[PDB]
């Protein structure tokens, strides 16, 4: 009967908010013999510990579930791995209070770990819902190379090929690139100007730096941007306007509380009506066998539901992260964030509080700029690219058809040498044939400037295999 | 300088002593003071990890690690993080939890295990598609944490192949105990070679439902790896012959021999250190205070592990720790339903194998008797014998093969049954017999006489395979004579044919 359930925080008034919503427990919906007793723990001041309390004074106790805090400084590296895998030796769930580290997200290494607030790559979701209000095509995406980077890539792919928008660059950072200039230069190169941001604190402001330096700031240069670089100096570094994200109830804990405590509770009565209800193990020592309920904990938090939380519905995902949780968008205006967005999980609600873009207007803007400059490499193919050389210029002769016409004749930059492990000159050389008539036709009749060269290799290029006799790649 | 050893309750503690002494005295004689301290558990428990580490660490700061065990649960080489985190000691996972790779090998994390290396997995168990040409598949996984990395590298080295592979789809069973959702997803099971990926209880689960389902039937096969299989020790009774797996067993290898290999290894990173360094990082002093950082000043093994060579044996590691140069035991249960050694992979991992086609052999029975034994001559345009085409496979658009008695000399006249491509009428009207009368036929080629000889009415060739019952069924050129169809009965005529007389 008697059920044992842990808590870290720092404090203790708020694991007294935890012994006070026990007893709200006991009184709500849940009655009557004897079944719970008060284990909380405050965080651990050696952090290769962490486990000395929940051994000899947690499992000892027979702890169900913990609810666990980030540290007790909450910023450095003291993200709570250690307590959730030393109780992740026998598969034990644990509920994430308010962590955002999509790394515990991550079902195959991180077992039974499932979250009251869900972390940033479910905000991938949530730029998408951006889409459809605002009718983007272009896409620029800059992820700092982590798990939970990958793991949002995954997300945001999947999301785009299921509704089939297609982004154009996810250029891929550390956390802690200072010489982003070069993929700056590179990102100067897109009609798109659509930034998606997911990196750390001081890449983010270096990044406001850099391409504020190049200029690259201008209205339509569109900050989307995750919530921990809405923190530190990334706010200190960042301009006006930028579209921010702040999860509603994120950091009043004490609500986390009472609708944790009424949703563990609950599913304890509904573990209660299973039947095998194993026995929790009291040692660390000899008990060598995982959990049989373990995967009927599983089924247990996943399909309650909670509609009575002080957040929301407390309803899960196919994470253990909660659905429509509500969301709220801001922008920094005078670096003072301004609500526009409001998400219940997905419907639009867009405040009276204008969209000033964060360069100019509050016009939608555009990433969708022409340039007219079409870049064009042209096979070695008679009578369709007559290539010859052109003169002593560098310029093409003054000739004449059969019809004693003169040839529209294109420089072409391309190789002397076209031949695999040679000297490759790139020297211009005059094209003659079909198709330059015809780019002239579409010249007058369509206004583009075209950019025409020559191929290194005199081949149209499959798919061929590159070493380690797998990689399947266009030549 | 230290290593230490926890176990599974096995061969015995001093033994282990008399293997460190041996490999003392081996080779690579260590101007590092090498010492060990070994010991023999049963449990999986932290407090167990608390007492037994934390002691060794206040004793010496040990800096080796080698863990093989008697268990299988897989998440305690995943709690091998805080040991590789909170100590920074390099550790080695042979046997036990500490073999069971789940643990995707962090930049934090100080892994190297001879466990079941995944991306090998993959690739081995595609080699295996490969080498007895079961191009047609079913798929059946779970959802079990990690699966859909398989389903990844399922999807991608087939879409990497050039090969063609015959797809049916990953069936991933989506919780325990439906046992009604199950019978529907595992009724659309409709090929020979089911690829299982489960646990141990769910694959109890599995076949009992399949021998219901009539999908353990013995042409079917069944190639099912060490997730499954683990300890070959253990051998449950619902599991029939023809179950194929892939592990790192000490069958042909022992406990000491890869704790030797294992400290040699270790020895060889220390040694690239003694290169590379003067000086050591030493381990960590207490689990219970945390003085400066942990900044590793002295660079540890990770880029020490890289390079390490022993006997003719390259035991080097991968960027996540995985053996370049593998073992990799298939082993293949029979009749008797015993792990037996079958296969290898240290060869430029490459298979080395006995050629027995034919394995799951009536454990569980489901007699069939569907198998044609054809042996024919090799008559052009007929019957036209190509020879193994190294396409990236053996399959060629036409070809069936055909196991050849390549005898080795004139004393020793032992026919080595050589698979070779076959191609021709015949074969192609064997093919359209599978798609009409459709049945299996096995294909082989006549080296004694061509057709018949009466050798005092001994036949020999097509007849002395009919009559002697070696050819079962025989088709060929074969002319229905007279004196033939005295002794061999014979079908329609499907070629017209009689004497003819060529000239210039």
């Amino acid at each position: 009967k008697i059920v044992n359930i842990g808590a870290v925080l720092s404090t203790r008034k708020h694991e007294q908010m935890f012994r006070e919503a026990v007893n709200q427990a006991n009184k709500r919906h849940g009655s009557w013999k004897i079944q719970l007793n008060a284990t909380s723990v405050t965080h651990k001041p050696n952090a290769i510990q962490m486990a000395l309390s929940v051994c000899e004074d947690l499992i000892s106790s027979q702890v169900y579930a913990i609810l666990v805090s980030h540290p007790p400084t909450p910023n450095d590296h003291f993200t709570p791995t250690p307590v959730s895998y030393t109780a992740g030796f026998y598969r034990i769930p644990v509920l994430g209070l308010t962590t955002r580290m999509s790394i515990y997200s991550d079902k195959s290494i991180h077992l039974s770990f499932l979250r009251t607030v869900p972390p940033y790559s479910h905000q991938s979701s949530v730029w998408f819902e951006m889409m459809r209000v605002y009718s983007w095509n272009h896409i620029i995406l800059l992820v700092s190379d982590d798990h939970e980077g990958r793991a949002a890539q995954k997300r945001l792919e999947t999301l785009l090929e299921e509704r089939e928008s297609k982004a154009e660059k996810v250029l891929q950072f550390d956390p802690g690139t200072k010489n982003v200039t070069a993929l700056l230069m590179e990102a100067k190169e897109l009609e798109a100007r659509v930034i998606i941001l997911s990196a750390s604190e001081d890449d983010a402001a270096t990044v406001y730096r850099a391409a504020a330096m190049l200029n690259m700031t201008g209205s339509g240069y569109v900050w989307l941007v995750g919530e921990r670089e809405i923190s530190g100096n990334a706010l200190r570094y960042a301009p006006d306007g930028i579209l921010g994200l702040q999860l509603i109830n994120g950091k009043n804990e004490s609500a986390h509380i009472s609708d944790a405590v009424g949703v563990v509770a609950q599913a304890v009565h509904e573990l209660l009506e299973k039947e095998n209800i194993t026995d929790p193990p009291r040692g660390c020592v000899g008990n060598t066998n995982i959990w049989k309920t373990g995967p009927l904990f599983k089924r247990v938090l996943m399909s309650s539901k909670y509609a009575d939380g002080v957040t929301g519905r407390v309803e899960f995902n196919e994470d253990g992260d909660r659905k429509f949780a509500n969301y709220s968008i801001m922008n920094l205006q005078n670096r003072k964030l301004v609500q526009v967005g409001i998400y219940n999980g997905t419907h639009v609600i867009p405040n009276d509080r204008k969209i000033i873009w964060p360069g100019g207007e509050t016009e939608k803007p555009r990433g969708y700029q022409m340039s007219t400059r079409l870049k064009i490499v042209t096979i070695h193919q008679e009578p369709f690219v007559y290539v010859k050389p052109t003169l002593s210029d560098g310029t093409c002769k003054e000739e004449f058809t059969v019809n004693g016409d003169p040839v529209k004749k294109v420089i072409c930059t391309g190789p002397n040498d076209t031949s695999p492990g040679s000297p490759r000159h790139t020297v211009p050389q005059c094209c003659y044939g079909f198709c330059i008539d015809l780019l002239i036709k579409l010249a007058r009749t369509m206004n583009f400037t075209y950019e025409v060269h020559l191929v290194a290799d005199g081949k149209f290029g499959t798919q061929e295999r590159v070493n380690n006799s797998n990689k399947k790649e266009w030549n | 300088l230290n290593i230490a050893v926890m176990l599974g309750h096995s061969h015995d503690v001093t033994e282990r002593e008399l293997r460190t002494l041996w490999g003392p005295e081996q080779a690579a004689g260590l101007p590092l003071d090498v010492n060990v301290v070994a010991l023999l558990m049963n449990r999986t428990d932290p407090k167990s990890l608390i007492t037994h580490v934390c002691d060794l660490m206040s004793g010496a700061r040990i800096h080796g690690l080698v863990f093989g065990d008697d268990t299988d649960q897989e998440a305690v080489a995943q709690m091998l993080d805080f040991i590789s985190s909170h100590t920074f000691v390099p550790i080695l996972g042979i046997h036990g939890g500490a073999s069971m790779i789940m643990a995707d090998k962090d930049p934090t994390s100080t892994f190297f295990q001879f466990g079941a290396s995944i991306q090998q997995q993959a690739t081995v168990m595609l080699k295996i598609m490969q080498d007895y040409d079961w191009h047609v598949f079913s798929l059946v996984t779970t959802i079990f944490p990690g699966y859909r990395e398989f389903i990844s590298f399922v999807k991608t080295t087939v879409d990497n192949s050039f090969v063609g592979w015959d797809m049916q789809n990953v069936i991933t069973l989506d919780t325990s105990f439906e046992d009604a959702k199950t019978q529907v997803q595992l009724k659309k099971i409709h090929s020979s070679v089911i690829l299982l990926y489960c646990s141990k209880d769910e694959a109890v689960l599995i076949l009992s439902e399949a021998r219901s389902l009539g999908l353990t039937g013995y042409d079917f096969f069944w190639i099912v790896p060490s997730l499954v299989s683990g300890n070959t020790e253990l051998i449950p009774k619902e599991f029939p012959s023809g179950l194929i797996s892939v592990s790192y067993d000490d069958w042909d290898y022992s406990l000491e021999a890869r704790v030797r290999d294992g400290i040699g290894i270790l020895t060889t990173a220390a040694s690239s250190m003694l290169e590379k360094f003067s000086y050591i990082p030493e381990a960590k002093a207490s689990c219970y205070g945390q003085m400066e950082r942990p900044e590793v000043p002295m660079h540890t093994l990770h880029p020490f592990m890289v390079n390490v060579t022993w006997d003719g044996k390259d035991l080097s590691f991968t960027e996540e720790g995985y053996q370049v140069h593998p073992r990799l035991v298939v082993i293949v249960l029979n009749k008797d339903r015993e792990w037996e050694k079958v296969g290898k992979w240290e060869n430029h991992t490459l298979s080395l194998r006995h050629a027995v086609w034919p394995r799951y052999k009536s454990f569980s029975d489901e007699p069939d008797d569907n198998h044609l034994s054809i042996v024919t001559l090799e008559e052009a345009p007929f019957v036209i014998v190509e020879d193994i085409d190294p396409l990236t496979e053996t399959c060629v658009r036409n070809t069936v093969p055909c196991r050849k008695f390549v005898k080795i000399n004139n004393s020793t006249n032992e026919g080595m049954n050589v698979k070779k491509c076959c191609k021709g009428f015949c074969i192609d009207i064997l093919k359209k017999l599978s798609r009409t009368v459709k049945f299996t036929y096995d294909l082989y080629l006549v080296t004694n006489g061509k057709h018949g000889k009466k050798v005092n009415n001994v036949w020999n060739g097509m007849i002395g395979e009919v009559v002697y019952q070696r050819a079962v069924m025989a088709v060929g050129s074969l002319t229905i004579n007279e004196e033939r169809s005295e002794v061999v009965d014979f079908s329609v005529p499907f070629v017209e044919t009689g004497i003819s007389v060529m000239v210039s």
